[PDB]
């Protein structure tokens, strides 16, 4: 089987412009395990983002957590871009506080 | 439900290319890694040793050294005959569990390309019905070495039950701790003209069991839909609970939260 990824973005604390916080990107339910994950600030990559060790669920599908420090601003755009063999092109998921 | 298990992930990208990774888990929480560069076990928490001595951990290290290479090297050479085709992945999980504070059973299951392939039960390797003839051949091969099967059976039968009681009591003060959530409200996506979506975020809680509901006074709103419980990098958990309402009828709504950390005082936010 091949399974396509599920992508969820969320912040650790409520947004308060100008205050440090943590942006997360949970990627789950995919197979095979070969995958590329990025977090973008204004559509450009973010260096030094960390992630959990690769693991799988009881139905054999894989999941990862990706996260990084960030300071949200009135006008800054944050997202999560994922590529996987199941996808005809890379998929982007924007973080919206509302 | 709580269990402990070891997993193994092996991938055969190319003829020139391959990766393998071994690690231990106590449900969601990682506790062990295998470090090939130096060929040793890595304890992620001070209580990852449980009630086991250096002597025994030493013997457990000899074992993983030998098995991960042998197993890895031998799936590559048996591939052509088993008709495994590039690229392909192999997955294994094994360990055991407790129901109400007593040991319940052990397991050891193996998967090919994301699907059940073979399992180890009552001292023997067994084929999975829908996998077909390639899974039979694989068991034929794996049962030849009776010696190595008795070793596999003594890990599942004896070493693993002793380990999990030792791990759990040693990790007492980390696993039984209590951490209070925070909460906040926001607009979600509009379901259509004249209507809104109310979202209520709960985050930072531990342990995992939580209760969250939209309310009108004492009356619970049964349109409340809660999402997945999602992980956060520090070990605590996150959840959203949503409600769709006609916009004329959004006044006097509140979100209420109950959790074991709060000691009776529920969190309550007003829209
Ligand atoms: C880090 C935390 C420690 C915490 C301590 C607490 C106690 C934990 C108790 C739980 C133990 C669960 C076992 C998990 C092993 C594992 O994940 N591995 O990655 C080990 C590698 C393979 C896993 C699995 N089976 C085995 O390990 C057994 C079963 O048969 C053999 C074996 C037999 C003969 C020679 C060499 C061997 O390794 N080994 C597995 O995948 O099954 C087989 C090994 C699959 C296999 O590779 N078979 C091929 C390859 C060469 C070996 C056997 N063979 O024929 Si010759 C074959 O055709
Ligand atoms: C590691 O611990 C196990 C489990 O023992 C129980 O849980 C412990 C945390 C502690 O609370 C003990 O007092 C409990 O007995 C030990 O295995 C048990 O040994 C007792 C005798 O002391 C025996 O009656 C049980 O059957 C054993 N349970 C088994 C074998 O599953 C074990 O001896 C400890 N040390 C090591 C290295 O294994």
């Amino acid at each position: 089987i091949q399974r396509t990824p599920k992508i969820q973005v969320y912040s650790r604390h409520p947004a308060e412009n100008g205050k440090s916080n943590f942006l997360n990107c949970y990627v789950s339910g995919f197979h095979p395990s070969d995958i590329e994950v990025d977090l973008l600030k204004n559509g450009e990559r973010i260096e030094k983002v960390e992630h959990s060790d690769l693991s799988f669920s009881k139905d054999w599908s894989f999941y990862l957590l990706y996260y990084t420090e960030f300071t949200p601003t009135e006008k800054d755009e944050y997202a999560c871009r994922v590529n996987h063999v199941t996808l005809s092109q890379p998929k982007i998921v924007k973080w919206d506080r509302d | 439900p709580l269990s402990f298990h070891v997993i193994w992930i092996a991938s055969f990208y190319n003829h020139s290319w391959k990766q393998n990774l071994v690690s231990g888990w106590l449900s969601d929480l990682q506790t062990h890694t295998w470090d090939s560069n130096s060929s040793t076990i890595v304890f992620l928490w001070p209580w990852s040793r449980g009630n086991f001595s250096n002597e025994e951990w030493k013997e457990l290290e000899t074992l993983f050294r030998i098995r991960t290479i042998r197993s890895f090297e031998g799936i590559r050479r048996y591939a052509h005959e088993l008709q495994f085709e590039y690229p392909f992945e192999i997955q294994v999980t094994g360990g055991c569990e407790l129901h109400s504070g007593k040991v319940s059973g052990s397991f050891l299951q193996l998967a090919y390309q994301g699907s059940d392939f073979v399992s180890f039960q009552n001292n023997s390797w067994l084929p999975y019905p829908v996998a077909g003839n390639m899974a039979k051949h694989f068991c034929k091969v794996l049962n030849q070495n009776q010696h190595e099967n008795d070793i596999t059976h003594n890990l599942l039968s004896d070493t693993c039950p002793r380990f999990i009681l030792g791990l759990l009591d040693a990790g007492k003060a980390h696993l039984q701790r209590q951490v209070k959530p925070e909460a906040w409200l926001s607009h979600g996506p509009s379901p259509g003209p004249g209507h809104l979506q109310l979202v209520c975020h709960v985050s930072g809680f531990y342990p995992k069991p939580v209760w969250v509901m939209w309310m009108r006074g004492e009356q619970e709103q049964q349109g409340t839909q809660r999402g997945d419980i999602l992980p956060s990098a520090d070990g605590t958990w996150y959840l959203r609970a949503t409600l769709e309402v006609a916009a004329g009828e959004a006044a006097d709504l509140s979100c209420r939260v109950k959790h074991s950390s709060l000691e009776g005082q529920d969190i309550v936010l007003y829209w």
